[PDB]
RNA sequence: AAGUUUGAAAAGCACUUUGGAAAGAGAGUGAAAUAGAACCUGAAGUCGUGACAAAGACAAUGGAAGUACCUCCAUUUCAAC
RNA sequence: UAAGCCCAAUUAGUGAUUGCCCAUUAUUCCUUUGGUAAGGGCGGAAACAAAGGAGAAAGUGUAGCCCUUCCGAUGUAGAUGUGGCCUGGAGGUUAGGACGAAGCUUAUGGCGUGAGCCUAAGAUGGACCGGCCUCUAGUGCAGAUCUUGGUUGGCGUAGCAAAGAUCUAACGGAGAUAUACUCAACAUGCAACGUUGGAUACUGGAGCGGGGAAGGAUUUCGUGCCAACGGCACUCGUA
RNA sequence: UUAAUGAGAUUCCCUCUGUCCCGAGUUACUAUCUAGCGAAACGACAGUCAAGGGAACGGACUUGAAGGGCUAAGCGGGGA
RNA sequence: CACUGACAGGGAACGUGAGCUGGGUUUAGACCGUCGUGAGACAGGUUGGUUUUACCCUACUUAGCUGGAAAUUGCGAGAAAAAGAUUAUCCGUGCAAAGCGGACGUCGGGUCGUUGGGCCUGGCGAGCGGUGGGUAGUACUUGGUACGCUCAUCACC
């Protein structure tokens, strides 16, 4: 039930999560950077982002965010270190690795071939403004799907 | 309608944009006009700002109220280690500007000069100028060098030498940089052949600051001013402060333009970068060209002050340290902080004024501490004042026992 | 301008000889600025590659002071709120000619800019154009056929050197050197030219006679 | 405000595996599981992704006429035609 | 030696009276449409199997009976006409559908000047429904600071800055000390929770101290628990 | 006309001062960067100018002059 | 009134309020004079009387990243270059001269083909050199480079 089909199904592993409760835009940035990576390189990247020695490049959702020197490796100038999205994607990568191992594949040979982050159904709260106004205070969850294929 | 009253505009529009300088070193945009009747000579030199002090001298300006009277002059001390000539460049006049004909490199280059070609020298392969050094002394390389020199002789109208600073000689702990600063120094005077001969003689050789400049001459200084980051209109441009009652802030320009033209003009003061701009300052008199402290100890001793002391004040120059090499004492101030490399250039303005031709003789140089209110010129005077202290007595007790 | 290593490698693989496009070199000396500009603009729009030299020797009708004042009036035009991005007043004579042609072109279309990039303008005759072939003139834009000789005229270089152009003396010295070199090379090769002329004269007798009569019929012998 | 309108029938996903769980990956029921539970169909708008077309700055859109490239489309021809 | 002004001309004292460019204009050709339209044909001439053809309706209006011939065609407000298009129902009449009905999708083609109609394909759907004549109406949307519902750039932006404040160890917790190879550890699992002990601070008796009224009504207590809620967090909680 | 009284209106004087000449330095909280969380207003379409005409003050039109693309912090000239 | 060389006149939506300020004009309170029967009026006087929003686009000020000459493509070839078996077949000097001065060689061999053919590669030596070692005496701002002889290799070969 994925938007894309793996080249060889028996050599691929799939992982999915729905209504993640992390920010959709931050997760969009965080998951997109590992598309095309080996699994191990992506996991190293997430650990180094947690350590704040490398950043997640922010594209398309970087409006008036700060500039950093760690974005230069991605050809960018704006990047951040969104830890909630990173840990959620680490859990998703662990699930994909578990699926690959149970299928009988080698987790050290997998290459992430598909990442897709979509906005989930939103959750509604309220904020209170001046002059007795009540205004939406919304949450934007996300769906994340991926599959990786052995090379 | 017209502005009610008149005052001059704030700031000089000829120093726009007020952006950060592309380089940190002072670079002479132009050189003094070339006079072919003069002997070939160098027109600039690179120095490092150590600090400031003041001197005493007797003025010889007839018609002034300070004629034959002593005045106190603040001065800037600039350390001037010898420079090394490593290259020759020639320029040809074309109707689109000067174009450099080619470069003649010295057979041997210093490690400091070759560090300038790397961002991380100590972890590099350090292969700079290696192929060039192998090729230069072969038959083909000698032929190529002769060909380039012949091209200089035939076509060049401007001859410049490539010189670099010696940071190992400048044994300074606060100057962190170890890669040499490289600049082109134009050779003025004589024919193109005479300039080529002088440049060839200077190749792979040191140049001392007293060869390029002499005492009581003036010079131009090219340097980058001290940086201050983002600043408001009050400090960046000198506009007036608004009344105390102003809503949303008073350190502003009240009107940044009329309704028409329907846009902000480039002549209106705005917030932005202040400082770290390249400036060329004119007519800095050279009050003293001192030798290295290792050669001549009594740097700051005059004829009128026999006290044996060096140009470094008590406690050293704040944030710089001691001056170990040759130095230049310029009258007044120069743009930039301490430790910044600066270019002394031979003057480009006429030097016929009574002030620019005055012969400077120093009678006193202040070497008191620049930390606090210094009141001793030397350590000897301080020890004379205090006599033996508790520490010295503890030391002598530890010695004799 | 400097070719890419890719382009040089491809040329080596193809092995083709040196290629020079068909380019017309116009000697703009003693030419009327506007008329030469109009002719050159039309020829550029027709797809021709044009290089113009000695643009410092173009002519404008009227005294030099009147044309200096016209240029200074042009220089008065600037965007007041930001002179950067305002009108750019080029002072070199070749740049002045390029601007005149550009004003006679549809400069705000791809076609007009294609025409404009096909024009190369120099002051004097630089070495890369000296030996590329015989230079042309524009008969309908030449000064001796366009101006009544009584009236004063301006040389473009003299006006430009007083409105801000810096390379008047450099161009003069380069032209002096070029003409000296070309005169030396033309005094030489005189033996070659005389040898070829005498060779044709002797061939007139060494060739079959009916061919000589045919040449006489068509005014060649 | 709100059709609990899944399916013929709960046959409402046993069991394995990763996960603290939510869930995922398999497996299974069913004719259908993008029919998996307030679940028939599932539009527009907006968004994600893969592939491709390119493209300065002429805001973009638009007309008219060509051309380059593509076309899971429509016709007509394939031989004394 | 105009590319200015005033006069003249059309390849020039050579031999006659049209230099050239551009219209939704003129002339002409083709096609459409409508006339205060103008005419012809319409009693099937005769003959003719497969292995020259087809049509020919006495007609306002249609895919117009058919053919020939002339003339006019823009247009706000406005009028009128249309075998003109479309929608939900009703009388009729013909069909279609589990070998897939309506709905929905389209670089999916065809037809029509158009409103639209029809076909194709769904790797869409799963049970109704099309054409024609007539009858009928709650019968056609781009905008009304239109109604309702949803979405949306702004935007990971403004901000979440009064009431001074937290630190440390241990325990608890999935919430860690979480790594493919090279490999001592830092440079690759961060940050965050509750309790207890220490430390530090604040409230400073007109108290973030004890009890009551009004109002509230189970918020009280213990155990479990973390989906949602306490605009950050929670393992804590008036959840 | 009036002692006393007045967050009442006015003038002058002493004192005093950053009200000013004429600004400078420093602090806390912001802004600024990050983690988590996360709106609104407004939104025809969009956004470089000069001059011309034009509903007589153009972002679109005419003729010229500019204009490589994307960004962070500010700013209040225009967006009548 | 006082300095000064002078204290010119004007425009920019009678420039400029999301720049300020709010003394005036011009709400609601109140007083006076005049007017009006009155409610009330007076460009008459008086006193008191909320100055909201930028985070969007441009402009401007600074501050970063980054492609691009067919201004992203074409392979679409233009040098402010040299001057030659058509730049190929050496290098200097000389005026695009007349001339002049210099070039490492030997003996094979492993391919493709006018001229002591082109390309590649082996064995010896010779040179101009680089990089290190040994050993002098100097120069230079004096810890670090160079220069003289002598080995070692390495590159042109
Ligand atoms: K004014
Ligand atoms: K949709
Ligand atoms: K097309
Ligand atoms: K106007
Ligand atoms: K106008
Ligand atoms: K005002
Ligand atoms: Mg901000
Ligand atoms: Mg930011
Ligand atoms: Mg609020
Ligand atoms: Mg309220
Ligand atoms: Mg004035
Ligand atoms: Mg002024
Ligand atoms: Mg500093
Ligand atoms: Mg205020
Ligand atoms: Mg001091
Ligand atoms: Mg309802
Ligand atoms: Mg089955
Ligand atoms: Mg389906
Ligand atoms: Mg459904
Ligand atoms: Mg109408
Ligand atoms: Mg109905
Ligand atoms: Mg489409
Ligand atoms: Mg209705
Ligand atoms: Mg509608
Ligand atoms: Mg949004
Ligand atoms: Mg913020
Ligand atoms: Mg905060
Ligand atoms: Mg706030
Ligand atoms: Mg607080
Ligand atoms: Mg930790
Ligand atoms: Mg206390
Ligand atoms: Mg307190
Ligand atoms: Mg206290
Ligand atoms: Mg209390
Ligand atoms: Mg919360
Ligand atoms: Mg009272
Ligand atoms: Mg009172
Ligand atoms: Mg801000
Ligand atoms: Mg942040
Ligand atoms: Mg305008
Ligand atoms: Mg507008
Ligand atoms: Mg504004
Ligand atoms: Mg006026
Ligand atoms: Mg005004
Ligand atoms: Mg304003
Ligand atoms: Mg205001
Ligand atoms: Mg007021
Ligand atoms: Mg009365
Ligand atoms: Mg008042
Ligand atoms: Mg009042
Ligand atoms: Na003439
Ligand atoms: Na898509």
């Amino acid at each position: 039930h994925y938007s894309r089909k793996p080249q060889v199904s028996s050599k691929s592993a799939k992982a999915k999560v729905s209504d993640l409760r992390c920010h959709y835009k931050n997760t969009f940035e965080t998951a997109n950077v590992i598309n095309g990576m080996p699994l191990r390189k992506a996991q190293q990247l997430y650990r180094q982002v947690l350590a704040k020695t490398r950043c997640i490049p922010f594209k398309r959702y970087n409006g008036k965010i700060g500039r950093t020197a760690q974005a230069k490796e991605w050809g960018q100038t704006k990047g951040r270190w969104p830890r909630k999205s990173v840990v959620a994607m680490m859990s998703l990568l662990k699930n994909a690795e578990a699926n690959a191992i149970e299928k009988g594949l080698d987790p050290n040979q997998m290459v992430i071939k598909h990442v897709q982050v979509d906005q989930a159904a939103r959750m509604r709260r309220r904020t209170y403004r001046a002059h007795g106004r009540i205004t939406p205070y919304m949450c934007s969850p996300c769906h994340v799907q991926l599959f990786m294929s052995e090379k | 309608s017209h502005c009610k009253f008149e005052h001059p505009r704030h700031g000089h529009l000829g120093f726009l944009p007020r952006k950060r300088s592309r380089q940190i070193r002072g670079r002479a945009r132009a050189f003094p006009k070339d006079d072919a009747t003069q002997k070939p000579h160098l027109t600039s030199f690179m120095v490092f700002k150590a600090g400031m002090t003041h001197i005493v001298r007797d003025v010889d300006r007839p018609g002034s109220k300070v004629n034959k009277k002593e005045v106190v002059e603040p001065v800037t001390i600039l350390e001037a280690p010898p420079m090394v000539i490593v290259g020759i460049v020639g320029y040809r006049q074309t109707p689109v500007g000067l174009k450099t004909i080619g470069t003649v490199w010295a057979h041997h280059t210093s490690v400091e000069f070759r560090r300038r070609y790397y961002k991380n020298w100590k972890q590099s392969a350090q292969l700079a100028f290696s192929r060039q050094k192998q090729f230069a002394n072969t038959k083909e390389g000698k032929v190529a060098e002769a060909r380039t020199l012949n091209a200089f002789a035939k076509k060049a109208s401007v001859i410049r030498v490539i010189a670099h600073t010696q940071l190992r000689k400048l044994r300074n702990h606060r100057v962190g940089v170890k890669k040499a600063h490289v600049q082109e120094i134009q050779v003025n005077g004589g024919s193109v052949a005479a300039k080529i001969a002088l440049a060839k003689s200077l190749l792979e050789k040191e140049v001392r600051v007293d060869s390029v400049f002499q005492q009581s001459e003036a010079c131009d200084v090219c340097s980058v001013t001290k940086g201050h980051g983002t600043e408001g209109v009050v400090k960046r441009w000198g506009v007036a402060c608004l009344p105390r009652k102003t809503h949303r802030g008073l350190r502003k320009v009240a009107c940044i333009g009329a309704w028409h033209p329907a846009r902000v003009m480039y002549t209106v003061a705005r917030a932005g970068q202040h400082g770290y701009h390249h400036r060329t300052q004119l007519n800095k008199k050279i009050y003293q060209i001192g030798r290295s402290v290792a050669v001549e100890p009594n740097q700051a001793t005059t004829t009128y002050d026999l006290t044996a002391k060096t140009i470094t004040p008590m406690g050293g120059f704040v944030g710089y340290g001691t001056v170990r090499n040759d130095y230049v004492m310029l009258k007044g101030s120069v743009s930039g902080p301490r430790r910044r490399v600066m270019t002394l250039r031979r003057p480009m303005a006429p030097q016929t004024s009574r002030q620019l031709k005055e012969k400077i003789v120093l009678k006193f140089i202040d070497t008191s501490s620049k930390i606090g209110h210094g009141r001793f010129q030397t350590k000897k005077e301080k020890n004379q004042w205090f006599g033996p202290l508790k520490k010295d007595r503890i030391r002598r007790e530890e010695r004799l026992r | 301008a400097f070719p890419s290593r890719k382009d040089a490698f491809r040329a080596q693989r193809k092995g083709a000889k040196k290629h020079r496009p068909e380019i017309i070199v116009i000697d703009l000396k003693d030419h009327v600025l506007g008329r030469a500009a109009a002719v050159v603009a039309k020829q550029l729009l027709l797809g021709k590659k044009i290089t113009v030299v000695r643009c410092e020797q173009l002519n404008i009708a009227g005294t030099e002071i009147r044309n200096k004042i016209k240029y200074l009036q042009y220089l008065r035009k600037r965007k007041l709120t930001n002179p950067t991005k305002g009108p750019f007043h080029h002072r070199a004579p070749s740049d002045v000619f390029v601007r005149t042609v550009r004003s006679m072109l549809p400069r705000y279309t791809k076609r007009g800019m294609k025409a404009l990039n096909s024009l190369v303008a120099y002051e004097g005759i630089p070495p890369n154009v000296v030996r590329t072939g015989g230079r042309v003139v524009i008969p309908r834009a030449q000064r001796h056929v366009c101006y009544r000789s009584e009236r004063p005229y301006t040389v473009l270089g003299n006006m430009c050197k007083h409105v801000g152009w810096k390379y008047s003396d450099v161009v003069a010295n380069l032209e002096k050197a070029r003409v000296e070199k070309a005169s030396r090379h033309h005094e030489k090769q005189a033996k070659l030219r005389d040898a070829w002329k005498s060779a044709r004269k002797e061939a007139l007798a060494k060739m079959p006679k009916h061919n000589v009569e045919v040449l006489k019929k068509f005014g060649y012998a």
